[PDB]
Formats: structure tokens, sequence, C-alpha cells
């Protein structure tokens, strides 16, 4: 059925829903403990996304380190209030419900199986399309 | 060198193409002739290719009159056709050229203006063009027989003589003719925010005039509604104006919410607090009908955002806008009336709770509710306002309409609203759906009709007929006014006033059955 | 300079349609100057703000306020005076879209930059003019400050 | 600060102040349009004092001797447009309000008036009110 | 309509090209007709090509595979070069057909230059090409995306690198796959007019039969019976 | 009256757009409209597709025998294809 055979698993795939959400602030210590586990990483701790009144990661921010290359997708929520893409906030979410990986970078919303699953168009089927097999066992890994 | 080789033959092109003896050929002819060469052929050249179109006109054309066909088609025919003309080879270079070889047109222009046309003519010529010498001084002129925006705001002395006399033909107009007469004036205060501050002043110094200068602050804030229309926030304005000096707070909170046309939590939670304070600043500060309907776009479309922790609050200001009665003593709020808020405030919650769950059947589970509390002026106003956007949907009437009967009980009961309601239901008696069927679209004519006969019923009588004779006129078939004449003449009790007769019966001329409409012709003529 | 934009901003709304994230709210602000319209999600368990409140706001380039580029990295031991010192809350996104009123015939008049500061979005929409330093994947930093 | 005023409002067509005028002014351009206040057209000067009125009341406050100068300087313009808006602006930039004794020997105001006033009490009858009596309780209507 | 007026280039009103393409651009597309004949022959092959969809897919349904992700190519054409689309682009309407036409010459999937081998190519590429034309046609490529000449040089470059990607490599057992693939489907398929369905109804037309369980015709009329209840 | 081997007939309007009858009018635009269509228990195709005011273009059958021999072997190719990946994609699911 052209698409992903695999995709992300039950504990992860809570986890990373989870995770994604907009409120979710990591301190310095724990964005420096989860980058070991980051098997890609090239070294450079990312700017925070707010440095006052204290520095603070975002969920997103982290991942955007998982996401390989520079690969580019849109994809919704399984929250996603249609009629959303009809209203004033179209390209800002309320409730940050539309995934939109730019440049290898997810600059918003929220992943599921939607985006991460196996469903044809997902994130993974886009990395496995551009980055090759390799880089894409690698994001595999490096989600889990 | 000598032009003779050239402007002969620029000439020359004149005379021996065909036909152009008829015309500048005598400038020409005097510079060939001054030229030298051959004068003699010229004239030959001239008469040669007079393929006498002009008596073949008088042919043709008087045997047309011949034929027995009007006369006055050949004359819009040839109006019609030479003014097109005109329009699409109009020069508004040769324009000023007139007007620069002397400033007063020749009386070709005073010969023209006499024919309606031409007149029309002239207007779409310098309506568009504020600065062609000719065609300003044409369009003030005939306004001295459109006044031009541009030159009755060049000045004060001109936009004031202009403002005076247009406001006193919108106060002889009384509460019909204002719509012709106040966008005339309107758009001439609306061109500038100087011009619009003087006129806003002068009708607020105009106001404090208790023998009609209530009428005055109502042009006012109708002038200001066109200013924004126009796209320009007259805020600051009435804040300055008013007392919103009074009230920083009121001031800025309320100010900003009319610059956005728009509500918000903020400046409405600081008015909440001013009005809950043991001294709420005056109810005539808040009493602006803009920022009234923001109060009903907000609690009665479709949304907007909202928060409980503030829906309670614009309830309850809306309430006290609605409810409270200040008592002036010599401009002293001494006495607050506010016993006659809570009730209000309940009836505005539970309605804009109805309205804003987008009911249908439920209306009708609850009509009792609503008939008991739209006998709040504000929350009928409310009620109309949703029931306007829900039935303004494109094919609303293909699926439920028990909303058309609310206005029986806000019309009825509130006589001030009659104006509103038929000013809906003009919109609604002009629905069109190719789903629903024409006949489908007469059904709910002729039920808006019977709507438009009931707020006859209640007074409202001469726009109603007005209009009735206007879109028999136009739209409205004959069905549709035979049907109204069955109704009324069904429900109408004699006496019939002749300010009813009047428009009536004139337009009742085109059929005589609904017998009673012979009864009606009988009585009212004899 | 490097300063993109500033104004002062008031709160006009707190979380309008009512809260979906227990730590950021969306808040919706006005410019009393410049008359843009803001929207901008603030993480309000840091950095409490209420309705009715006024702050400064400035987008920059940069921090270091010398024209130096930022290189885009965590650098703690930063020697060089910081713009943050003058500010509050301090937050750092990338602008990806800037949307318009252009037809295929004139320019815009109106602009809307959006910006994401690790998710937390913003608009800022108002006349062009005061919109020409955005251009699309580029980097900024908000700084915002209270104002009594 | 002249030329400056110029690129700001040299349209014409707009005969209103420039929405968000404040920042298409600034508080040095405030303090500085007295310079060049009467270089202008007499339409830029009325589009700038007008541009006074959607300025921060704050902002306005700080600098209000330097409004409170330009509107002087208003009162001397040849066209009686400046004249009236520096007649009825006098009190803003200090005060908050608005001169309304506006009757203030100007001809053409005292036409307005001499008409309008009688002819608002010929017209007293069927006097139609302001909108915002449709939405008030009766006790307060009648009041 | 909507076609036309999205699809049509125009070179009629200089604004727009003023707007979308630098000024020397915008002169030699106004100045000489043949790039507007090509231009013109572009559109009316597109409308051919949009009639062959329409009669290829009656029911509407514009959801189509395919090989090359072109939305997704020009996405990333426009953030690996940095396009800015609020500037005027640098690129032809020329030469953004003569490569696309270059390109569908480069796309092979039956090689050979007798008629057979080229109308087996042109079958076989049909709908992918059109999709191509559709996709990179100059107007689109001039309003909406705004790619520069690097930047479509690139892109054709990897559309053809994709594509010779996608072709199916000889030695496959395609028997197998599609075997394993139709069969896997039938270990999920349940049991819910009333009509088999499931691994009954797979078993039968796999099994054929002479003997359908829930036998029928989905017979459709054409006359005033097709909308008359009473008549039908 | 009827042809043997047809025990019911049931007539209905398909709400679904896949069996409403999709055309393009003069815009160019797909329009589905709304018509009725009987579906039967039993099939004799050549005799209901003989029959009067009857649509012989788009009056199908679910047997793929009676296909093969009223129609042919492209014909009963095309509604092998159309029928299994009817009884695939039912259930939602998705086969290239």
């Amino acid at each position: 059925s052209n698409r992903p055979v695999m995709g992300i698993v039950q504990d992860t795939l809570t986890a990373v829903r989870k995770f994604t959400k907009r409120d979710v602030f990591l301190e310095r210590g724990e964005v420096m403990n989860l980058l070991m586990f980051l098997s890609t990483w090239d070294g450079k701790v990312p700017q925070p996304a707010i440095l006052k009144p204290r520095p603070l990661w975002t969920g997103k921010q982290i991942f955007s380190l998982i996401i390989p290359g520079h690969i580019n997708c849109i994809r919704t929520h399984s929250t996603h209030p249609d009629d959303e893409d009809s209203g004033p906030y179209k390209h800002i979410s309320p409730g940050d419900t539309k995934v939109v990986v730019e440049n290898g970078e997810l600059i918003m919303g929220i992943l599921c199986k939607k985006s991460l699953g196996t469903s044809a168009g997902s994130l993974v089927h886009i990395s496995y399309l551009e980055m090759g097999h390799d880089i894409t066992r690698l994001f595999y890994s490096n989600i889990q | 060198g000598e032009d003779d080789a050239e402007v002969q033959q620029e000439c020359l092109h004149k005379f021996s193409t065909r036909d152009y003896i008829m015309e500048s050929i005598f400038n020409t002819l005097k510079r060939y002739f001054q030229a030298g060469g051959s004068p003699e052929n010229v004239i030959q050249l001239l008469s040669e290719n007079y393929t006498a179109v002009a008596q073949t006109v008088n042919l043709l054309a008087e045997w047309l009159i011949q034929t027995g066909v009007e006369p006055v088609q050949v004359q819009e025919t040839v109006e019609n056709h030479l003014k097109s003309l005109l329009i699409k080879h109009f020069d508004p270079r040769k324009a000023d050229s007139i007007f620069t070889e002397e400033g007063e047109t020749p009386a070709w222009l005073e010969q023209m203006i006499a024919h309606t046309t031409w007149r029309d003519l002239f207007y779409k010529l310098a309506e568009a063009h504020p600065d062609c010498l000719m065609l300003n001084f044409t369009v003030k002129l005939i306004s001295d027989a459109i006044t031009s925006v541009s030159t009755a705001c060049q000045q004060l002395e001109v936009f004031s003589r202009v403002l005076r006399t247009s406001l006193a033909t919108i106060l002889d107009g009384g509460e019909e003719n204002l719509e012709k007469n106040l966008p005339e004036f309107a758009k001439m205060v609306c061109h500038g925010e100087h011009t619009y501050l003087f006129a806003q002043a002068m009708m607020s110094v105009l106001a404090q005039e208790e023998q009609g200068g209530s009428a005055v602050r109502r042009i006012a804030q109708e002038v200001q509604r066109f200013a924004q229309e126009k796209g320009h926030d007259a805020s600051q304005i009435t804040l300055a104006l008013g007392t919103a000096a009074s009230y920083p707070r009121a001031c800025q909170a309320l100010g900003a919410m009319l610059s956005k046309g728009a509500l918000n939590p903020a400046d409405i939670t600081v008015l909440f607090k001013m009005f809950t304070s043991m001294d709420p600043p005056p109810v005539e500060l808040i009493r602006v009908p803009a920022f009234l309907d923001l109060f009903m776009q907000s609690l009665f479309k479709p949304g907007a955002r909202i928060n409980q922790d503030h829906k309670h609050k614009y309830i309850h200001i809306l309430a006290y806008a609605a409810s409270v009665v200040e008592t002036w003593k010599k401009n002293k709020r001494v006495s607050i009336n506010k016993d006659e808020l809570k009730s209000t405030s309940k009836a505005v919650e539970t309605v804009h709770n109805l309205c804003c769950n987008e009911n249908a059947s439920e209306l009708v589970a609850e009509l009792s509710t609503l008939y008991q509390c739209i006998r709040f002026p504000v929350v009928a106003m409310g009620v109309l306002k949703w029931v306007d956007w829900t039935v303004s949907e494109p094919r609303y009437f293909q699926l439920q309409p028990v909303h058309l009967a609310l206005l029986d009980e806000i019309s009825t009961c509130h006589q001030l609203l009659h104006p509103q309601v038929l000013q809906l239901l003009v919109k609604l008696f002009e629905t069109e759906h190719s789903q629903l069927d024409v006949m489908e679209q007469l059904e709910l004519k002729k039920t808006l009709l019977d709507r438009m006969v009931h707020l006859l019923s209640r007074g409202y009588v001469l726009p109603v007929v007005s209009y009735i004779r206007k879109c028999l006129e136009k739209d409205t078939d004959i069905s549709l006014i035979r049907y109204f004449v069955t109704e009324v003449l069904d429900v109408i009790a004699p006496p019939y006033t002749s300010d009813f007769v009047q428009l009536f019966l004139p337009i009742l001329e085109n059929d005589s059955i609904a017998d009673p409409v012979t009864e009606f012709i009988a009585h009212c003529k004899s | 300079a490097g300063i993109l934009f500033e104004d002062i901003f008031d709160v006009k709304d707190i979380d309008p349609e009512g809260k979906k994230f227990d730590r950021v709210s969306r808040l919706h602000c006005e410019s009393e100057s410049f008359k843009m319209d803001l929207i901008l999600d603030v993480n309000i368990q840091i950095y409490p703000v209420d309705l009715g409140d006024k702050f400064r706001l400035v987008i920059a380039s940069t921090l270091y306020e010398d024209g130096t580029l930022d290189d885009g990295e965590y650098n703690p031991t930063d020697d060089r005076p910081s713009r943050a010192d003058q500010f509050e809350y301090v937050m750092y996104g990338k602008v990806y879209r800037i949307e318009g009123d252009e037809t295929s015939t004139e320019a815009a008049t109106r602009l809307s930059a959006y910006v994401s500061y690790g998710g937390l979005l913003m608009r800022l929409q108002g006349d062009a003019n005061n919109l020409h330093g955005f251009e699309v994947d580029s980097r900024v930093y908000l700084l915002m400050k209270k104002l009594a | 600060t002249g030329l400056w005023l110029h690129n700001k409002l040299g349209a014409t067509d707009e005969l209103w102040a420039p929405p968000s005028i404040a920042s298409l002014l600034t508080a040095a351009v405030i303090d500085n349009i007295r310079l060049c206040f009467h270089g202008l057209s007499s339409a830029v000067k009325l589009k700038l004092l007008l541009g006074t009125l959607h300025l921060p009341r704050r902002t306005v406050d700080e600098m209000k001797g330097a409004l409170m100068e330009i509107i002087q300087l208003a009162s001397l313009d040849s066209d009686p447009w400046v004249l009236m808006v520096a007649d009825i602006l006098k009190s803003f930039p200090d005060t908050g309000s608005l001169n309304l004794e506006l009757e203030e020997q100007n001809p053409n105001v005292q036409d307005i008036l001499g008409e309008l006033r009688e002819k608002v009490g010929e017209c007293e009858a069927s006097a139609m009110l302001p909108l915002e009596c449709q939405y008030l309780n009766k006790n307060a209507l009648t009041t | 309509k909507a076609f036309e007026k999205k699809f049509r280039f125009d070179y009629t009103n200089e604004r727009a090209l003023r707007r979308t393409l630098q000024e020397d651009l915008v002169k030699d597309v106004l100045s000489n007709a043949h790039i507007q004949n090509e231009l013109e022959r572009e559109f009316e092959r597109m409308r051919e090509d949009r009639e062959v969809l329409r009669v290829i897919f009656p029911t509407g349904d514009s959801k189509v595979v395919l090989p090359c992700n072109l939305l997704r190519m020009i996405w990333n054409a426009q953030k690996i070069f940095h396009i800015n689309p609020r500037l005027p682009s640098d690129l032809h309407p020329i030469k953004v057909v003569e490569g696309v036409k270059e390109l569908s010459k480069k796309l092979v999937i039956v090689n050979g230059d007798d008629p057979l081998s080229r109308q087996a190519q042109e079958n076989a590429t049909l709908l992918f090409n059109i999709h191509l034309r559709s996709t990179l046609c100059s107007r689109r490529m001039a309003e909406e995306f705004r790619l520069s000449g690097e930047a479509f040089d690139w892109l054709l470059g990897e559309i053809e690198s994709k594509f010779n990607q996608a072709i199916a490599h000889p030695g496959e057992m395609v028997g197998a796959l599609a075997a394993q693939s139709l069969g896997e489907p039938a270990t999920q398929m349940t049991l819910n007019k009333n009509v088999t369905l499931g691994v009954p109804r797979l078993k039968e037309l796999i099994n054929i039969s002479k003997k359908p369980k829930t036998p029928s015709l989905t017979v459709f009329l054409l006359g005033q019976s097709a909308r008359d209840a009473e008549r039908a | 009256q009827g042809i043997e081997q047809i025990s019911k007939v049931y007539m209905h309007l398909p709400q679904t757009d896949n069996k409403k009858k999709i055309i393009i009018t003069e815009d160019g635009e797909f329009k589905a409209l709304q018509e009725w269509i009987l579906e039967t228990d039993g099939v004799s195709l050549m005799r209901v597709l003989s029959e009067k005011d009857v649509d012989p273009v788009r009056t199908t059958s679910n047997d793929i025998v009676e296909i093969f021999t009223v129609l042919g072997i492209e014909a009963v190719r095309k509604a092998l294809e159309r029928e299994l990946y009817h009884v695939i994609s039912f259930d939602g699911s998705y086969v290239n």
C-alpha cells in the first residue's frame, strides 16, 4: 500500500504526543540529559526557545533535532477541529493541531498516529523517501 | 522652410477625403488659400465626394416617421449614439481647453443643460474629475441651478453654507427623506477629518438644544457611522466631545473598542469594574449605537471568542446600559435606578445562551419564555440580529421558518422596532433561490407580505405602501401585489385615511380582484 | 541596532477560546501607536500576565546591540552586553510566513508576519511599512517587558 | 521635518490623518512640527493637527506643550480650516477636551447657527431621537 | 473559468509581470510574439490534458498515485535555495516550458523510436506527464512557486533521478508480491441492502463460482425515470 | 410480468457520491446528480439490458461469470478488478 509498514508504537507514541504539546518546557539539565540519547546529534546545544526569566526549551525544539535532513511535511493532529482551516487562525493554530515540519524543524503542531504512524504521507514516510533507509533507521531509533 | 508642401497636403487630405465639406474646414481652407497653389480644385474636391448623406438621412428619418413609429424612439436613439460617442471620445484636456479659451462655456453648454441626458452627461463627466476646471465649474454651477465634495470642503465658507442648507433639508425631511438628504451632506463631511471634526462639533453644540437637538445628535451619530463606512475612526472624536473626559478609564476603554469595531474582555472588564464601583459612570456614556451593535454581534453571531467568566460581564454591562435610570439634577446623576437591572440581565443571559447555541424546534419548545422575554427591548434587538444572521444565510428557508414568527411579538409589542422589521423583510422579500423554486420563493414572499400587512396594521403604513409601490414599479410581480391587496382588504377595517389611499389605490389600479377590491376603490374614491 | 520592530502593546484578551494549555496562554494585544494586532503565545507560568497589562515589545535580529550575528547557538558564557538585560521575557524563534493583502497587480498594504518560538506561535498584523525587517526563515528575538 | 511631513502626508486625496498617525509621527517630530508647520500646504497642516487626536492620551500628555504651540500656530493660518480646528482643539493636548462655545466670530459658523437653531426649534415636533433610546427600558427612556 | 484563470499564462497585464518577474524578463515576454505563442501552445495542450483526464476520471476524483511528489520537491527547492516569494523571480516562462519538454523526453519507460515504442512511451507516462505539465506550468511557477533558474534546474534533475529510481527492477517477483499484498488484508477482513463481503466474497471471486450467494444487478436508468420515482 | 431469476428489486436514491450520476456541466465543473437506482436479487444481465428505458451503459452486475458470458473477457477483467477492489476497500483499508 506504498506506505510505511512500521511506525511509532504504544508508549513512545503516547509520550511523543504529550511531548510535542505547545506547553512542554524543559530546563537545562533535562535537555542535556535527553541529547545524550540522540545519536545523530552534532554536539551543538540549540538556542532555547525562552532565554529569560530562565532558559527553557520546548518539546518541539528538541524534536526538531531528531527530525533528519531538511524534510518538509504538513499533517493534521487527530483532534484537528475541521472549520479551523477556514477561520482567521489558519496558519496559527489555537489548539496546535496542524503539524508543519519545515526544513527539518517542527515549527508547530502535535505529533500523533496521523503524522508518525504507518499512514501514507506520514513524517517517517517522507523521511524514507528523502533521506534513505539508513537515516530513517537512525530517526526511528532516536525517537524511541 | 515653407510648410506649404506639407500643410497644403495636410489640408488637402481633409479636402479630398470622402465627405469632409460640412466642417475646421474653414481654418484649413484659410491655411491653403493663404498658402496658394490650386484653390479652384479644392472646392471640387470638397464637393466631389459629397455623397449627400444628410439628405439620405432626411429621406430615411421622414420615412420612419411615415411608418407610424414614435419619433421619440429616433430621438432617444440619436441622443444615445451621440452621447456614447462623446463619453468614449471625451478628453478632459480639451474640456480644460474650453475653459482656457474662456472661463464660462458659451451658450452651447447652457443649451445642452436644458436636456436632462446632457445634464446627466455632465454629472458623470465631472463627478470623477475634481481638478478639471470646466468640469468642476459645471458641477458646482449645476448644483446652484451633486456639489462636488472637493469644492465642498476646499474652504470653510462653502462647506458651512452647503452644510447648513443640506442639514436644513435633512431636518425638513422628517424621518423618510433623510435617506436622500443625508448622503450629499454626509459624503461631504466624510472627505476629511477637519471638515469632519468641525461638522461634528457644530452638531454637538446644536444638540444641546432641548427643542429638537436630539435629532441633530441622531444625524451626527449617522455621519459618524458613515465616516466609519469610509474607514475612518471617529472614536476620540466622540470621546473628547462627550463626557469621556469626565472618566479617563471609560474613555480609553470605550474608545479602543470603537476604534477596532469590536469588543474585548479588557475594556469590557474596565467598564464592568467602573459600573460595579459605588460611582458608576454615566449610562449615557456607554449608550452609543455602534457599541451596542458590537454587543449584538459578540452575543448573537456564532461565536465570537468568549469566556464564561466574562460572558456574564458583557451581559451585565449591557443590562446596565439598557436598564439604569440616571436622573440629571442640572447634569448631576443623583438618582440611580438599578432595580430593573437583574431581570434584564437574566433575560439577556438566557436569550444569548439560546441564540449562540445555534437553535427551530427548540425555539418552539421555549417560545413561552421567549415571548415572555422579548418584552425587554434590548433582548428583542438581540434576537432580531440573531434571526437576521440565521435567516440571511443563502437557502435557510429550505430547512427550518419559525424565525419569521418572532417578529410578530417584536414589532407588535415594540413600536419603534417597526422600522427595523420592515427594513429586515425588504431583504427577505427579495429572496431568490434556484433550489427552492419560484413557487416556493413566491410562497415565502407572500408569507412576508402577510407579515408586512400585519406591520402595516400597527401603523407603519406610509413606508410599507411606498416600498410596495416602488417594487411593483420596478421586481414584485402583479400576483404578489394582488395577494397583498387580498390580505389587506381582508384585514383592514374602514375608514381608510387618504395618507394610505394615496399609495395603496393608485397601485391597485393594475388589478380589480383579490368583491372587496371594488368596495375599497369605490369607498376610497367617494 | 538590529531591532526589526519595537512598540508598546496592551493585552486586550488573555485566553480567548478557553484554556487549552495549562502553562501557555494566547494573548491578544493591541498597539496604541502602530495599531498592529498581536497574537502571542506566552508561558504564563514563569511570566504571569493578566488582562489589561501593558508592555514594551521588541523584535530584534540579534541581542548584542552591535550588529554581531548571534550564531543561533546557546552560549551561556557571554560577556558581550546583551539587550536582553533590559527586558523581563525573552524568546527566540523563526519567522515562517509573511502574508499580506497583496494582489497580482499591487503590492501589500497590510502584512501579517508569523513567528514560531519553539512552538509558541505569534502573529503580528499591521501596515507593511513597519514589517519590512521581517523575511521568511530568519531568526528573531522577542523581548517583552511589562510597563507600569 | 517639513519634507518629512510631506512624505508622510503628500497624498491630498486623504484629508484625514493616516491610520497609525502617531507611528507615522515621532515624538521628535511631535516637537519639531513647530519648525515647519506653516511650510506645507494648508491641507497637510490640517491632517497633522487632526493626527494629534489619534495619538495615545499619555504620549500627548508627555508632549502637551508641543501640541499647544502647534495649535497656537494653527490659529494663524490664512485658511479658516486651520483656524477653527485650532479653535476646537485648543484644550485637548493638556486638558483632554475640546472647545464647545464655538460661535467664535466666524461668519460661517454664525450662518450655521443662525439658521439651524431656529430650524431645529421649528422641527422639535417628531424630532427623531438618537438611536440609543431604542435599547433602553422605559423608565430611563422617559427620564 | 477557474482553470483558465489559474493556469493560462497572462502576457497582457504588465503589472502582474512586474510584480512576478524582473523587468528584463517582462520586456522579453511582452516584446516578441514567439514566446507568447509558446505559452499559448502550453495552455492549449494543458486543456487537451484536462479533457484526457476528464475522460479517464469520469468521477472527478483528483487523488491519484504517482512516482514523484512534485509539490514536496518544489517546496524543497524553495527552502534549499532560500526562495523569497515576496520578490519578482528571474525565471523565464519559456525556460520552464522547454525544461519540462526536455525532462519529459528524458523520462523513459519504454525505449525505441518506431511508432509502436513511441506510442507505448506516451501511454505509459501519459498521466505523469499530464501531472508534470499541470504542476510545473509557467503560470503557477511564476505566480505561487517563484522558483529561480538554478532552483528550477535542480528540481528537474531531482524529478529525473527520482523517476528513474521509481522504475520496477527486472527480476522482481511481482506475482508473489501481489499474492501476499492481496492475501494479507484477508486476515483483517471480517463481516460486519445485505450483500456478501469479506473472505467469503473474496473466496468466490478467486474461486470463481456459478452460484453467487447474493447475485445482483446495480441497474441504472437514463430517462425521466432516473429522477421520477413513479416511473422508476 | 417481469424477467425470471429476479426475486426482489430495491429502488433507492444513493446518497453516496460514488454511485451518483456524476456529470460535467457546461462550466466544466463536476456535478453529482441524485438519481434512482434499482438493485436486485438474482441476475439476468442480457434481459435487463435489453429492457426499455434502462441505461444500457452503466448497468452492471456483481456476477463475474454473467459478465464474461454477456460482455467478454476485457469486460470481466475490469468487472473483477472493480469487485475485488470493492471488497478490499469496503473496510477502509487500501492496497496498491
